[PDB]
């Protein structure tokens, strides 16, 4: 069998994002909407942190 | 009978068949560190095979 190979280096590789996502103008929101009518947003190019 | 005939056949016969191996840890695993240190808690059922 194989024990004579182990993995050493880790590379990650993400698109080049920058601007971040708009949670504070989804979350304090001065008004909300009524849950029988409740409201849909998208949601894109984000750094979602 | 007053006279004869030679007569040639043919008989085919199977003697063996094509000899294989397994690597359990490749087939269930697949050089995954999480997997094959989970499947070692599991019994001796790759040495059996
Ligand atoms: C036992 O059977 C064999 C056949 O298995 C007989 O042999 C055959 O004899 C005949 C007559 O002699 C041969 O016919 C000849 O054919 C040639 C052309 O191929 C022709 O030029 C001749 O004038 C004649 O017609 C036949 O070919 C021959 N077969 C073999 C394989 O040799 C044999 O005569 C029989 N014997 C008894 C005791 O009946
Ligand atoms: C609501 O969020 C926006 C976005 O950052 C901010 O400018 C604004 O001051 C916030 N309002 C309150 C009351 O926190």
């Amino acid at each position: 069998s194989n024990f004579r190979v182990q993995p050493t280096d880790s590379i990650v590789r993400f698109p080049n994002i920058t601007n971040l996502c708009p949670f504070g103008e989804v979350f304090n929101a001065t008004t909300f909407a009524s849950v029988y009518a409740w409201n849909r947003k998208r949601i894109s190019n984000c750094v979602a942190d | 009978p007053t006279n004869f005939t030679i007569s040639v056949t043919t008989e085919i016969l199977p003697v063996s068949m094509t000899k294989t191996s397994v690597d359990c840890t490749m087939y269930i695993c697949g050089d995954s560190t999480e997997c094959s240190n989970l499947l070692l808690q599991y019994g001796s059922f790759c040495t059996q095979l």
